[PDB]
């Protein structure tokens, strides 16, 4: 309703809703994947998913 | 990667993933071939012309 500024959203937003806890949360989310997974475990050349 | 020197061994983690795959795969029991005796009885007995 483009006639009222009143009800308008003061300030306008345009940012994420929170960048910064979905950031943590995916943080997180990829750790637990990446050192989750079991592996093959001696010697430290033996748990290396990638070489150098 | 430098395992212990007898018979099959895996010089590398990726050895070490092909020496899985191949005991996975049971082929350290490959199965009975023919005997050389029996076989070759049974050979002349049959690849031969019959009635001659």
């Amino acid at each position: 309703d483009i006639t009222q500024s009143s009800k308008a959203p003061n300030p306008p937003y345009s940012q994420l809703f929170n960048s910064n806890v979905v950031q943590l949360v995916q943080n997180y989310a990829y750790n637990t994947f990446l050192g989750a997974i079991p592996v093959d475990a001696m010697s430290q050349s033996l748990m290396n998913f990638v070489t150098d | 990667q430098s395992g212990q020197d007898s018979g099959l061994t895996a010089k590398s983690q990726a050895q070490q993933a092909l020496n899985f795959i191949r005991y996975a795969s049971a082929q350290v029991t490959p199965p009975s071939l023919p005997k050389l005796s029996a076989y070759s009885e049974l050979w002349n007995q049959a690849t031969a012309k019959p009635n001659s």
